[PDB]
């Protein structure tokens, strides 16, 4: 008997088995409707500082794969499941979820009343947690710890997961037939694209680069200076974890970029940074968005795509500036979801257009990128 | 989970291919995949009460039936398959055979393995811990009494005695994302209850039939859904028991509640016992809940309409011929023979033809 | 291991009990389990390879067969169990029947699971990596080639290609903490070699008989060991190949160098490989070493005395014929007969009564 | 593949596979000839400092379980092994060998040709040497780390590996039936031993007190004075790692016990400084004596004892001083097994009459101590 127990700030108690590795961990607890997907989702670096819960009860029934990490690791800060299977069972599998749990140290919960878990989220909003696991673990000790966790409201945490020195990205998506692609040469990609890490996922960059993007990737705090430095093609915000608020290097910078004439487009934490610089308010959610079925609606087209989401905090769209026009909105709560200057050429989208996991329906908000940035090579 | 019916056609092929076969279908909701399955088997109305073994373990051919039952499905290749692992057959093996996923394998597999620990500790090693882990299991009370050497009511005892029941989850869409002000319930073994009964109405429950078979069709379930349309515009607080997904009956507009459980004794009883329904209809579902009357009326369930007694009276050929026999009515001669050169004798008191009912 | 010889008595009960039954043993020395027994298994002199095959994968039985011979052990038990492997039976279901400890099931489990690769990759997945990791196992070669579907030769040939040659490691008592002047040895895939070779005298090599059997007893190693005494003196250097642990023959002192070897062709060519010897004699040790002969020659062995072709001669019914005929002696009538009517006749011919040899 | 390499001062490497932990070891090499018994030996505080390789193929069979180990923890630097088995089989086991030396942290290696490498230790005698376990075992590296080894020679490991504090054991042996016994109390102990830990096998301590002896267990350095004050029926010089030589503080002790009427025995490093304290001489030897089949003669009365032998290092018999006679020599090389003073209640024997593992041949070594002290008591 290996225990395992989640506690939440409010006290509320969830005892289970231990799956990962033992020890502790703390901080906001978030539930994720995907049935599929957990792996792309552990690696997915937005869930830094976030114990994930997952609604669907069977997790990890196809094991893992490298193919299927969206980040060099798993930055989720702890898992939370109702049952873990008893075995893998996929061809492209190369090691069971529990042992690569435990061999990122990740501490991990099973058998648990999710469901539970999950309605005291939604109908009392996001609470932080903590999860010990270990030979007994003390209740009191892991309510301290969840009470002491300082919480993600107005936390900087795109600084703590971007990368040290700016590198080059060349490489593609995936294919069942050839897998990963091999990196292009950089006089294979037409386009240059510089990609602000704000905790990047590998998706994003690799469908980039299939549309002949090639990246260099930039330490978030890059300046808008060092940057234009590089003539980019364009300018990419990435996802990232943690409050969009208090990152003010970047909101600086953006602001720097949109007084130039080059091609600026953001997802997600990109997305409000792009509107935080345009004189937009952001808010944190009640719970969030966090999953693959989520309907968003293209005002413009009025058609409805199928999104992936993993956000936490939201631009308001009552404080949005005239230079601001709505391009998206959730058919869920009807939340803002992407947005484009009327005045430059730049636009973000809320959701994940590169999926990763989910529907691939948004993969199309790329190309609008893509267009913004031929044309601008053309002047 | 299929409904076939090849007894009622002797001379046919039983095997499992291209072309249906099967007359219905039984469906199940578990929060895993064992106590979904689990569900699905006790619901199908076949007589299981969850992987009852299909052959002996001391059966010298047994490996080679179960062999065939598993390398040319028929309807019972389900049961084959927990047969096999008893057999000391692997999860190989059987993939091998049947090319069923090891992932649904193991899950049966890790199921037997449970079910020889019981029947090794015996009622006495049924403590509340392991008797909880059975039932998150899908384990059904009548499974584990046979197991145990018990009766099924000693098992429902136990659990009442731990306080080990059920809870409800409702279906809703979207993983709980969202609230529901619908009433499609399922039972586990978890922790919260989201049944929430009233306490304000006056309600009727209606026992459904499970899957449909040959005699017993979309008929029965007519007749449950016009009772519920019918009480529910009365003014009556309607709840359906069903698990048949073809149906109109488990359709969540047809009720104000629905639980969409197997149509056993177990689950009734649980569903009964937090509902506390005014009464029970028995008599619309066909053979199922009518087979379940004289439990359920013992167990203190308030059956409505005709009661299980006289419903027994009728269906009991000898309570019967009593009562023709008192009101003074016709009725072909008959005799019930035991041996058969009883027959033949008495045969010849009747008079041929004849009708030889089992 | 022992030997048996139940193909001798018909009516007899096979089963193995605690009354001895087994007319002789074989023995094998291995760095591992699975080494030391795949040898003795192709040192037997049954005709197995290691773990040939008694059932058919493809056989609706063969599940109910093996049950049987693991339950009640007879003298193909070994066989049984690596058919129960390949049907589908898990370890803790081998166990349970034949109670052998699972450390030894889990060892043949394994080299099952690699014999299934074997056949799977062909003679083409044979890399030298897996080739090395097979022979480490004490696959022979001969079992390699017929999962790989290739000639025993074949095999030998990639080995050669890879340069993938046993080492000889020596018997000493202590676990080589102290050093001996005895060469003593057996056979394995190691890294440092033991047999130091003499450049010095003329070797004399003298094979073996293996287990006792009926019909090739100690009659025949009585005359190997003085085959081994006389040329000793003589000044000969004395190899004696053998690996039957009851005789004199695999006494150290009957020789100057005993190698504790299955006489297998494949083995023997091992040694010679590297002892060069001047003659070998296959002539002492009965059946075993004379079925040998004319491969060990082909393979270029230097064989002494009646050659493989003068023995084949003899033993060949019609090169035999040919000779009493060529001869002008007197042999008794006879024929060949294919169909049984062809026989009838011929034995008209012939004349009864008659003495009909397979 | 999980590669593994073992790497000798003389540049001879031995290529296989990882069994316990990610990392590299350095020690002294040894090869050990028990073919059973291998957690006990691994848990012999006497193989700090050394990479233990047994001669024995099959490592493994039994399992693991607490009852077998013979100290807190692995004192092996290293284990060097043929063949890791794929399953456990006892019902004793409670955790299979390479869980065991991965919780551990030991590295090992399996798949090497042990025998080689034995041979090699005995014609060549011992060697420094390293292991190295993980994705891409450097070679050079491990010659380095190897041929960097200080070496035993002259290294006081008794002081590191003995007890900070002292302490009381009342414990006796194990049984089939009863397994490891309750502690005893101390009014039920007639006798009052005080042992110097100098890296203390557990079965010397039980069978000392399934003698009715005890304990008050002492770190090595503890001055005799100290020692006196406790007013003991016995000394006992427990068994350890290292040269027995710079074990100064020991010897000077030993001196002064010498002076009195206190029975003293010594086992094994005890042995060497008994002798060491009497005037005598210790040599490091070829390869010394690992393994449990060691016959030794009890020259006296002319019989012969199957043991337990563990050593490095052994007593000079040419350089003996007159008031130490000799008890026992070894069959194998006729190396020093046992002394006894001329003039004082005091002796020892080289190898282990406690065993664990081993034969039970030389116990009776306890026998002639207690007879020592009970007679110590009648005075
Ligand atoms: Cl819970
Ligand atoms: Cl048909
Ligand atoms: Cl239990
Ligand atoms: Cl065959
Ligand atoms: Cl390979
Ligand atoms: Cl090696
Ligand atoms: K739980
Ligand atoms: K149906
Ligand atoms: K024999
Ligand atoms: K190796």
């Amino acid at each position: 008997i290996k225990s395992a127990l989640l506690v939440l700030e409010d006290g509320t108690q969830f005892h289970g088995r231990a799956i990962g590795a033992t020890g502790s961990a703390v901080g906001e607890v978030v539930f994720n409707t995907s049935m599929t997907g957990y792996q792309e989702i552990l690696t997915d670096p937005s869930y830094s500082r976030q114990i994930v819960t997952l609604t669907y009860p069977h997790i990890g029934n196809v094991g893992t794969n490298d193919a299927d990490e969206e980040s060099s690791q798993v930055h989720a800060q702890g898992l939370v499941i109702r049952d873990l299977p008893l075995i893998a069972s996929n061809f492209r599998n190369t090691e069971d979820l529990s042992s690569y749990l435990k061999r990122h140290n990740i501490v991990a919960i099973a058998d648990i009343d999710t469901r539970k878990l999950t309605r005291l989220l939604r109908e009392k909003g996001a609470q932080n947690g903590c999860i010990i696991a270990g030979d007994n673990p003390d209740a009191a000790l892991a309510l301290e710890k969840a009470r002491a966790f300082p919480g993600l409201n107005g936390m900087d945490l795109a600084k703590e997961v971007t990368t040290a020195e700016a590198y080059s990205w060349t490489q593609g998506s995936w294919t069942l037939t050839g897998g990963l692609p091999e990196a292009k040469k950089e006089d294979e990609l037409p386009f240059h694209v510089v990609a602000y890490d704000f905790g990047a996922k590998r998706n994003i960059l690799r469908m980039l680069v299939d549309r002949g993007c090639r990246l260099t990737i930039v330490p978030a705090q890059t300046s808008a200076e060092d940057v234009l430095k590089m003539n980019p093609d364009g300018i990419f915000l990435s996802n990232g974890p943690g409050d969009p608020a208090p990152c003010d290097y970047a909101i600086t910078a953006i602001q720097k970029f949109l007084e130039t004439d080059i091609p600026v487009f953001g997802i997600c934490l990109g997305h409000q940074l792009l509107a935080l610089a345009s004189g937009a308010k952001t808010v944190k959610m009640k719970f969030g968005h966090h999953g693959g079925n989520h309907p968003v609606k293209d005002v413009e087209k009025n058609v409805v795509m199928i999104t992936a989401q993993n956000h936490g905090f939201a631009v308001d769209e009552a404080t949005l500036p005239a230079n601001l026009r709505v391009t998206h909105k959730s058919l869920f709560d009807g939340t803002l979801q992407g947005i484009h200057r009327t005045d430059k050429p730049a636009f973000s989208f809320q959701g994940h257009p590169e999926a990763s996991p989910g529907p691939h329906d948004a993969a199309p908000l790329f190309d609008h990128f893509i267009e913004l940035i031929e044309q601008y090579r053309k002047t | 989970i299929p409904r076939f019916n090849f007894e009622k056609f002797a001379g046919a092929n039983d095997r499992l291919t291209t072309q249906m076969k099967s007359v219905g279908e039984v469906m199940a909701i578990g929060r895993t995949q064992q106590e979904s399955l689990q569900k699905a088997l006790r619901g199908l109305e076949v007589g299981a009460t969850g992987f009852d073994p299909k052959v002996s373990l001391d059966d010298p051919e047994a490996l080679t039936k179960i062999r065939r039952e598993l390398k040319d499905a028929g309807a019972d290749r389900i049961w084959y398959i927990a047969d096999a692992f008893r057999a000391g057959l692997s999860v190989d093996g059987v993939f091998n055979l049947t090319n069923i996923d090891r992932w649904f394998l193991v899950q049966i597999e890790e199921l037997v393995r449970l079910e020889e620990k019981v029947a090794e500790v015996g009622i006495t090693g049924l403590n509340a811990d392991f008797l909880r882990q059975l039932k998150r299991k899908g384990f059904a009370d009548a499974r584990l009494a046979k197991l145990a050497g018990v009766r099924e009511a000693e098992i429902r005892k136990l659990r009442d005695q731990y306080d080990l029941h059920p809870v409800y989850k409702r279906v809703d869409t979207c993983a709980a994302e969202f609230a529901t002000d619908t009433a499609y319930m399922y039972s586990t073994y978890e922790e919260e209850c989201e049944a929430n009964p009233s306490t304000d109405r006056e309600k009727i429950m209606v026992l459904g039939g499970g899957p449909n078979r040959i005699g017993q069709g979309i008929e029965f379930d007519y007749c449950c859904v016009h009772a519920s349309l019918a009480l529910r515009e009365d003014g009556y607080e309607t709840i359906m028991v069903n698990c048949n997904p073809e149906t109109v009956s488990t359709d969540y507009d047809t009720s104000d509640r629905l639980y969409f459980e197997p149509v056993t004794l177990e689950d009734v009883l649980e569903i009964v016992r937090i509902e506390k329904p005014k009464g029970v209809i028995v008599q619309y579902g066909g053979q199922t809940p009518l087979k379940l009357a004289r439990a359920l009326e013992a167990a203190g369930v308030p059956v409505i309409g005709t009661s299980p007694d006289a419903i027994d009276r009728a269906e009991d050929r000898e309570r019967f011929q009593h009562a023709v026999e008192r009101l003074k009515l016709k009725q072909p001669a008959n005799a019930t023979v035991t041996a058969i050169e009883m027959a033949v004798e008495k045969a010849k008191e009747i008079g041929y033809p004849l009708v030889v009912r089992p």
